[PDB]
């Protein structure tokens, strides 16, 4: 494991080969989880891009958070999708924490600490454990088929994922930088495999 | 609320290709999912495919997968259905429909759909 | 009884059967009351919905707090209605306290601890105590006949209702979250029954 | 050497002869650097103006920070250019720090302490040490060739430039005005020569 | 997205001058770099010159330096190419090309460029 603290990956030029591969020790399939991350880019006023790509062998889009141009944040699980519309786009680092639970289908979406209304998805579904997680490319196959129009140019960090829903308090602690313990993906014990033009630098965001 | 029109139909020999297109009149087009349905004389309409609003999630019928492709261009707000290796049975009317001003997954029924186009004819010789 | 403190109901899908029925020990008819509640939803820009429904066997609209599209808050008592226009709307959790007096017919309308002008409504009336209170639906009958176009999607908590008019100071204390003793409906001693897709979750609003 | 602390240069008119020339002790060619400065002018909403001109005998525009009208800040190294957009322009003093690294190619652009997205530029190049640095005029020749439409009217100070990339913390310190030790160009130990209408005055900015 | 048009062509005796101009239809002109390319019968296009989005940077081909000048007027969004000391061989078709709505350096290839004009003819007697 390598401590990524106070550091971030940089994707300086749009391309279809620069990507980072993450490795999950996960064994049991997930009924629930909470993804939290911090990303920065100016592409908003331009084509769409993929923030986080989770793909099992039987579905390229098990979980994909995606910014859709003029639309906003697009969350999808198990092949379904819902859109969290955004009226106007600013230009600044943004933190986002999203939860989904298989029992109730409730999805929570916290942007910069401010929660969006809860909605429903795929009640009763289950997520396989054996998967590939990639940063900087939307994969339409298990480990390839990265399209150039969808790659991310910019910065990403603090990537963290649990196997259960955090309470609002815990999310507030995370957004404020307090101590916590990831159990499926730890930024502080991360294990990865870089590919192409990606570098490691100090984080810009506070 | 959009108004749907279709084009690209006609007759072709087996093994050909057809890039059918559908145009939408309105400004909320990007807020509606799209779909292609099939109809034959002496029967009702039949699900063919569908396209995501954002344009990242699709759904094909069992016969259409591997042979047909569906895409959408939001800027020009037009839906494209490219079919290849056409078969004689694949000769009927086709309708481009779509109706979820809101946000949800891709269904495969008819009640949810609300708006329909005039239709087009496709024939395989 | 159940303590609902720090907890709220969730209505994730726009549907006609999901609703919660409230019960009250009230026996004497009401000459005055005040109602306070917090609620959060995103339907504001899309269509109208019903916040609180009080009905009796003789009147389906004894007391109706309803959001009308492009209008604002519409307060109804004894089959009469008034409007409290809202020029523009924003996506945020909102707390509202509304009082009415039979003697004078005066009505106070506090949204986010900011008071609307007092107005008159149905002076001299009486409100019957026997009644059915419902959340998540607008009820055109005492036990049914709901409308999907009018059901609400989202969260609603802190529902408290008195049998007399609070002074402005007391309303301020309610807004900031101090200790108070509701006499008719108590969030901290609530009795209720749930039907359809509705859930209990930690509250989002602070 | 003189200490310009709490002082700035004044170019009080549009002309093509008023300019300052700075003398660097550099001997080794640069593979990286950071440049920070504070400038105030009103040409921003009318026309373009050169901020800092660095040239070698073989290149009139090895480093040029230039404001293009309707576009914003245009950064160029080795003759290749890249632009940073600016939608609306305020009338006020502005601090800017810019860093470039040859080994990796990333440029960091800090304006008023707020960091612009990182981008790649001219990977593998080397900057010559022999060079003339001029202010108030754009350089198309190593000892002349200035233009009136490009000469800047206004005030500049805090001109500072290292030979390696500062970390975000160090740049934050710079914006606060704390102690720091420049290596190649020192405001506190600067050498210079003035030509035409230019003056020394107390700084206006805090 | 811009539409490019060119003017100023014709025939001239050797040693003359020609101030060819290129106009652009659109509003993103200030976001595209410009270029002049050459074409001859029985051959492919050929790089001539390129000019900065900001207009502060330029790039000339080896034969063009010292003889040719390139400039742009963002307010009028028009590109000017002044040619002097015209020789017999440099008589062919000339195209004003431009692409890359975004920011970048000035290349000397053809794939990058996405939009082309009708062209003009230049002849030396």
């Amino acid at each position: 494991q390598t401590d990524m603290s106070r550091k971030a990956f940089v994707f300086p030029k749009e391309s279809d080969t620069s990507y980072v591969s993450l490795k999950a020790p996960l064994t049991k399939p997930l009924k629930a989880f909470t993804v939290c991350l911090h990303f920065y880019t100016e592409l908003s006023s331009t084509r769409g891009y993929s923030i986080f790509s989770y793909a099992t062998k039987r579905q390229d889009n098990e979980i994909l958070i995606f910014w859709s141009k003029d639309i906003g944040y697009s969350f999808t699980v198990g092949g379904s999708e819902i859109l969290f519309e955004v009226p106007e786009v600013t230009v600044a680092p943004v933190h986002i924490c999203t939860s989904w639970e298989s029992a109730s289908g409730i999805v929570e979406f916290w942007v910069d600490g401010k929660p969006r209304v809860r909605k429903s998805l795929k009640k009763g579904y289950t997520v396989g454990a054996e998967a590939s997680i990639i940063l900087g490319q939307e994969q339409d196959s298990f480990g390839g088929n990265f399209e150039g129009s969808q790659s991310l140019v910019g910065d990403i960090g603090n990537v963290n994922m649990w196997d259960f829903v955090l309470s609002p308090d815990e999310i507030n602690t995370i957004y404020l930088g307090g101590p916590f313990s990831p159990n499926v993906l730890n930024w502080r014990a991360l294990k990865y495999e870089v590919q192409g033009e990606v570098f490691t630098k100090p984080q810009l965001w506070p | 609320e959009v108004q749907l029109v279709e084009s690209g139909g006609g007759l072709v020999q087996t093994g050909g290709s057809l890039r059918l297109s559908c145009a939408a009149s309105g400004r909320t087009f990007n807020r509606h999912y799209m779909g292609w349905f099939r109809q034959v004389p002496g029967k009702e309409r039949e699900f063919v495919a569908s396209i995501s609003q954002t344009g990242l999630n699709k759904d094909y019928v069992d016969s259409a997968k591997g042979r047909f492709t569906i895409s959408r261009d939001n800027a020009e707000n037009t839906v494209y259905l490219q079919m290849n290796n056409l078969k004689p049975e694949d000769t009927a009317l086709y309708y481009c429909a779509g109706s979820q001003s809101s946000y949800y997954d891709k269904p495969r029924l008819l009640t949810e759909y609300a708006y329909w186009g005039q239709g087009t004819l496709v024939t395989v010789s």
